[PDB]
């Protein structure tokens, strides 16, 4: 199982973000969770939100009503639909998978996408 | 939500043992243990410590984890430093609400 | 060296009761206890709590005894709470302490000195059988322990050859006042000649008043009541129907000096036995409050040692809930003059009349 | 007439809130308030409580518990002193069901339902998801005994008893035998109710036996979700929570409102007597006390911050509001509501244990 970052890769301000992951070798219909951890340049880290394969997607209280995450098994990909992004949200975004197990374990990560 | 604090600018000669303490800001680390991830410049981060006592397959046995429950911090011990240990180390935890990453440290 | 304290509320004789704890040469015991006595008129929680703490702080005390000649209600509860919050095991002998309590906590060390709840029912039934009365009825209020009373009575009439014929068990309560019409009707319902009653003095006055007004206290009825309704024999509201029969602990033949002597003997015997068989004696700190380090080790060995005692060829084995398990009850009746006279004696399942 | 009530709160901000609440209440016969702080030990707490009683002859005492250990160490001495003087005492944040026995605590009330009152939500959940077989698993204690008695009394209507009841000793280190026995009788729905520090051991043991896989359904109360019980817990565990079990401002407002209404209603009657004004001098009772409790029991409040307020003849509040939440990926989330009526589901799809989204039958 290996995944690489994809998407259009735009940098214009006052627009909407749209990018999807790759995940080849694995199955979307499984017992795992997919995260969208965001890394700002020159600082720490910040989690955004996970999404189960079938019906329910968790989020983060801060940007709870500004972001949306979708999935599609037919195209074998899940995409991020951040809305109303300002010019202060410039960062490099990662694609992360976590094993359910009993705890959170964000591994393996993705190659990363510049933004 | 909460905050995490980590030491910064810690490095020495090879072959020594260094302890990095990731400390909870408010609350207690007793209901949700932490994990330690490592990152290479220009490369994606990779986990090295998970449940603070176990190690992933193929990981070196030099690194180890420990708990204190007194100062509310988790200690990562590195023994026998090598030239490939210069990296970025992050401590990650969670709670009943969300998942928050720590500030992180750099080792030269 | 096992300091013993005694509390008095009834202002009875003090100097006269001195030979029991002085001239008793405990040849078979190796503890040589001391004895101190305090007499007061303390019945409020503050006074008794302050006195208990003052003796706790004073010097070298341990498990104490209680002797109050009054008739309180929550003295047993307060003493149980004190014994729960302080590992010193206390035990009452006479008066309000002698009344039964609902149920002690998990770790309380406080053993009473009176009859239990089930022995009262058993003696009640065998005295019913001894005169061939058979048919009866049961009436009770919302008092702590009524369920055990009913369960014991049913279980002990269900497993006997003799033909008991129970009839109705009314569960009237006085909490729902201003509705006495239903009480009047349900009391008028009863027809059986013998009526066991389970109540308390304050309620019993009301029940006897309504019974007298209804009129079912004439020639062919005979109420029977437990010990706690009697309370103090000397006091009487004069509303008690003549001929009422009550079973109660012996009071005018068992002297208080004997009670003090056997309490001291029980404490001394338990302490000496555990000292001999463990080479250790618990010594809690002599501070009533503000001491979070007093409990350095849980101590229930004394609890395990107070459930057995063999002195002077006598049995004083308490029970888990705290009873006597071998009392000597007397059954008394109210004659034409308002006074109580002994008519029967119970001793080790043996019943004697006159 | 001038009558004042007293309270035993846990801080000074709560005292200011109480003062503001009584100030707003008396602006709608004048009443005041008196407050005191908790003490580490029980005996000084009780003597201080009765000293406060003697200070002004308080008609009722509003007691509350702090976020402190020992559970039932804070609210017992006040209840014992009140029972000595037979004056009403109203509790705020006491959830244990030991006080619900109306034989040793004759004068006691509760603004929140007891811990043993969450036995109807499970019944309605079974009646909604069509489950007819359970395996009750409790600890040998008064709480578990009361919970199982209430559950079996409720279930006796359908004439279909619980398949088995497993009682384990409170506090141990090996509960493997009980779980091994209970693994394979015939049933899947497991209902657990015990102490959190004792439920952690059960959670750890159940992981080794592979009983937390697909198909099985778990149900718990409220002590198994809070605390350290989240270290070991299988995802999909369905739990219950009280909507306003922590915000004490609403509780104190409702309590002061109902107490003020009761004291307004009683004074219109006749043949009354003031309660004793001495913890030391007087050694008698407060005869016109039970009438106050009786008139307070039927004090059906009109409306308030916490909805309608009523009482039963057991010292427990009715018409509680419960939230049914599921534990998904170590993160709680509300999925349903229960308002005394039938359970109303939200717009979220639960995740049943072991993964997969399909309501398990619960029977093999």
């Amino acid at each position: 199982l290996q995944l690489q970052e994809s998407g259009p890769g735009l940098v214009k301000p006052s627009q909407t973000l749209s990018l999807t992951c790759t995940v080849s070798g694995g199955s979307i219909s499984s017992s795992n969770w997919w995260s969208w951890v965001r890394q700002p340049p020159g600082k720490g880290l910040e989690w955004i939100g996970e999404i189960y394969h079938s019906g329910n997607t968790n989020y983060n209280p801060s940007l709870k009503s500004r972001v949306t995450v979708s999935v599609d098994k037919s195209k074998n990909q899940f995409s991020l639909k951040l809305t109303s992004v300002t010019a202060a949200d410039t960062a490099v975004y990662y694609c992360a998978r976590d094993v359910s197990g009993g705890v959170n374990w964000f591994d393996p990560w993705g190659q990363g996408t510049l933004v | 939500n909460f905050m995490l604090t980590q030491p910064h600018s810690v490095s020495e000669s090879p072959g020594k043992t260094v302890t990095i303490s990731c400390t909870r800001s408010s609350g207690s680390i007793a209901s949700n243990y932490v994990q330690w991830y490592q990152q290479r410049p220009g490369s994606a981060p990779t986990t090295v410590i998970y449940e603070d006592n176990q190690r992933p397959s193929g990981v070196p046995d030099r690194f180890s984890g420990s708990i204190d429950s007194s100062s509310n911090s988790a200690s990562l011990t590195i023994s026998g430093l090598k030239t490939e240990d210069e990296a970025d180390y992050y401590c990650q935890s969670y709670d009943s609400s969300t998942v928050v990453f720590g500030g992180g440290t750099k080792l030269t | 060296s096992i300091g013993i304290a005694v509390i008095l509320v009834g202002t009875s004789d003090e100097v006269a009761i001195k030979d029991a704890h002085e001239k008793d040469d405990f040849h078979h015991l190796s503890v040589v206890p001391r004895v101190e006595l305090v007499a007061m008129n303390e019945t409020d929680p503050k006074s008794i709590i302050t006195r208990i703490c003052d003796l706790m702080s004073d010097r070298k005390i341990q498990g104490v005894v209680f002797a109050d000649d009054t008739d309180q209600e929550a003295i047993a509860q307060i003493l149980d709470f004190i014994s729960a919050q302080t590992l010193t095991p206390i035990l009452g002998i006479h008066g309000g302490s002698s009344m039964i309590m609902a149920d002690k906590d998990e770790s309380s060390m406080f053993f009473q000195f009176g009859p239990s709840i089930e022995q009262q029912a058993s003696v009640m039934l065998n005295i019913m059988e001894e005169y061939d009365w058979y048919i009866f009825s049961i009436v009770t209020t919302y008092f702590p322990g009524y369920q055990d009373f009913v369960n014991k009575i049913r279980s002990t009439i269900e497993n006997s050859f003799v033909g008991w014929e129970l009839e109705e068990v009314l569960l009237l309560d006085m909490s729902l006042d201003d509705g006495d019409s239903k009480i009047q009707n349900q009391l008028k319902k009863l027809q059986s000649p013998i009526i066991l009653l389970y109540c308390t003095k304050e309620e019993a006055t009301y029940i006897f008043e309504v019974a007298n007004s209804v009129g079912l206290t004439g020639y062919g009825y005979t109420w029977i009541v437990p010990s706690l309704v009697a309370g103090d024999t000397d006091t009487v509201p004069s509303e008690f129907p003549t001929g009422l029969i009550s079973v109660s602990y012996d009071e005018w033949d068992y002297g208080l000096p004997a009670r003090v002597r056997d309490g001291i003997a029980i404490i001394t015997t338990a302490a000496s036995d555990m000292l001999s068989e463990h080479s250790f004696i618990p010594e809690p700190k002599s501070s009533c409050y503000n001491t979070h380090e007093k409990r350095i080790y849980q101590s229930n060995m004394l609890n395990r040692y107070l459930i057995n005692v063999t002195f002077e060829g006598r049995d004083l084995s308490f029970s888990e809930e705290g009873y006597q398990m071998h009392p000597k009850l007397v059954i008394i009746l109210l004659n034409k003059e308002r006074k109580w006279e002994r008519v029967g004696k119970w001793k080790d399942k043996s019943l004697q009349m006159k | 007439k001038i009558v004042n009530i007293g309270a035993v709160l846990s801080t000074r901000k709560h005292e200011q809130m109480f003062r503001e609440a009584v100030n707003q209440a008396n602006k709608r016969i004048q009443l005041q308030a008196t407050s005191v702080t908790h003490k580490p030990n029980a005996i000084q707490m009780a003597l201080s409580v009765c000293e406060d009683l003697i200070s002004s002859q308080v008609y009722a005492i509003l007691v509350s518990h702090p976020p402190t250990p020992n559970d039932h160490f804070t609210p017992t001495p006040v209840s014992y002193t009140a029972g000595f003087y037979r004056i009403p005492v109203l509790g705020l944040t006491t959830r244990m069901s030991i006080y619900s026995d109306k034989s040793i605590h004759l004068s006691f009330l509760r603004t929140v339902p007891p811990y043993s009152h969450q036995s109807s939500v499970w019944f309605e959940m079974m009646r909604v998801y069509n489950w007819n077989h359970i395996i009750l698993l409790v600890s040998d204690d008064h709480e578990g005994r009361a919970a199982q008695k209430r559950l079996e009394t409720l279930l006796e209507e359908r004439e279909s008893k619980a398949e088995k009841v497993l009682q384990f000793d409170p506090g141990t280190k090996n509960v493997t035998a009980l779980l091994m026995e209970a693994r394979e009788l015939e049933a899947r729905v497991i209902i657990l109710s015990a102490s959190e520090d004792d439920a952690a051991t059960v959670y750890r043991a159940a992981a080794m036996l592979d009983m937390t896989g697909s198909g099985y359904v778990w149900l718990v109360g409220e002590r198994e979700i809070s605390g350290n019980a989240l270290r070991y817990a299988p995802d999909g565990i369905i739990g219950l929570q009280l909507i306003n079990g922590k915000n004490e401002s609403a509780h104190i407002s409702d309590a002061v409102g109902v107490v003020a209404q009761a004291v307004h209603e009683l004074l219109e009657k006749e043949n009354i007597t003031d309660p004793p004004r001495g913890c030391v001098g007087n050694t008698n009772i407060w005869k016109t006390g039970p009438l106050f409790k009786r008139v307070l029991m039927s004090s059906k409040y009109a409306d308030g911050v916490t909805g309608r307020v009523e009482f039963n003849e057991d010292g427990d509040r009715k018409f509680a509001q419960y939230s049914i939440m599921n534990l998904q990926n170590r993160k709680l989330v509300q999925v349903g509501i229960y308002n005394g009526t039938h359970v109303i589901p939200n717009d979220r799809k639960i995740i049943w244990p072991g993964g997969e989204t399909e309501k398990p039958r619960g029977y093999q």
